[PDB]
């Protein structure tokens, strides 16, 4: 059972408790292209280890085979990292809070070739979160949706529908939070739509990021074996 | 097997 | 306003009536398929569909209210998405096959002729099977296709606020359709979520399709029209 | 200029 027995409040509290910690960077003194890529990828690699523990605490995820778990994390890992980054950077307009000791504005994305286009997309998403006044309870719901949805496309004894049952539960949970916040029925549906359309942009940013990360890897500009494997799954 | 495989188990 | 003053039923009628026709391919059954020839076929089709899409977009409520530069940007960002959701939609009642055209119905085995394309066919086929599993309705389809047009490039930007009002209105329209179909209140927001989550997959397929198309162009596999070259150049 | 830009006016 597990997931489907949870109430809307239990879902929220479970997702909140499962949240990973905010890690620090190696930073510092000024940057170079190799140095910048070093800090960012190092950070991502350590966050990845924490993400995996977090995934196993997302309700319904442990009920999946190890094959399906791998496939989902392989597909969604950069989306999960990015929505996290975007969430952390909410209260810092025009800046990306990769870490408490690593706060990068737009211009510093130019330190690495082609990265500024990505920063711009991340920043605009953060500005959108801010504009919507996105709440923490909503954020952890969206991040879980990304995990379960992004690769939900494998004939046998599915399952798959159980993932769609869990997905429906998280939808109910989001609505519950909005109805609790005093939103009218019409406002609930609209806000839900707005939040989920953001997931389309996050997917876009992840695809672009995967292209860029692969471009830097395929030119020897030094990634961990874990990162290389995560990167090899998108090719 | 894969690193990701190992991490999910452990 | 105008676009905002519409009712839900008026929103649907306008979209259904703005639908582009089903086009044919230049498929010749006298000759076998090569990698170059099928790429030629598929891109020739896409190019002709693009012209109709442009005239369709102008009939999407609120789109003409935007500046010419915003119209260009939205179409540049979403064009392959819009093609693919259309393809996936008309392939619904053809399990295991992609109906690019009435005279061009392809399964995954025929995708293998072009390197790297069968992976893209597989994704498109999975999405089509998903629409079929959900029993996606035409009224829902035209709403989704419009949402893609207005949303996909809206964050690469006070008229940005105008787009969101239109997007909100399509949301109101979607819910309206579900309520009229008999769906309970809970089923309404659940289905709304299910439909919108598909757009993330469609975005993904467009991104993979875009770089694959770029790959073929840079290998001189297929000559792309000046329009397609310009649409393609917008993503890099 | 851009073809798309022109087609959006015709
Ligand atoms: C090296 C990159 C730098 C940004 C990105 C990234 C890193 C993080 F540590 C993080 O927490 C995060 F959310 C995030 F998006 C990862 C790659 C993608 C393309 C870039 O070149
Ligand atoms: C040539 C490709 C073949 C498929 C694709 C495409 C063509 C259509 F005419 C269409 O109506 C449609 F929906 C569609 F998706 C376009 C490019 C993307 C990647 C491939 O290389």
């Amino acid at each position: 059972s597990l997931a489907l027995s949870l109430t809307a409040d239990q879902m929220v509290s479970a997702l909140l408790d499962a949240e990973p910690p905010i890690l620090y960077s190696e930073y510092d003194r000024p940057f170079s292209e190799a140095s910048m890529m070093g800090l960012l990828t190092n950070l991502a690699d350590r966050e990845l280890v924490h993400m995996i523990n977090w995934a196993k605490r997302v309700p319904g995820f442990v009920d999946l085979t190890l094959h399906d778990q791998v496939h989902l994390l392989e597909c969604a890992w950069l989306e999960i990292l990015m929505i996290g980054l975007v969430w952390r950077s909410m209260e810092h307009p025009g800046k990306l809070l990769f870490a408490p000791n690593l706060l990068l504005d737009r211009n510093q994305g130019k330190c690495v070739e082609g990265m500024v286009e990505i920063f711009d997309m991340l920043l605009a998403t953060s500005s959108r979160f801010r504009m919507m006044n996105l709440q923490g309870e909503e954020f952890v719901c969206l991040k879980s949706i990304i995990l379960l949805n992004s690769g939900v496309y494998t004939k046998s004894l599915e399952e798959k529908d159980h993932i769609h049952r869990v997905l429906d539960k998280i939808t109910d949970t989001l609505i519950h939070l909005m109805a609790k916040a005093g939103l009218t029925l019409q406002q609930q549906h609209q806000r839900l739509a707005q939040l989920l359309l953001i997931l389309s942009h996050i997917r876009h940013m992840s695809n672009k990021g995967m292209e860029h990360l692969y471009s830097m890897k395929c030119k020897n500009v030094p990634l961990s074996d874990l990162l290389l494997e995560m990167l090899d799954a998108h090719r | 097997h894969k690193i990701l495989h190992r991490l999910l188990q452990d």
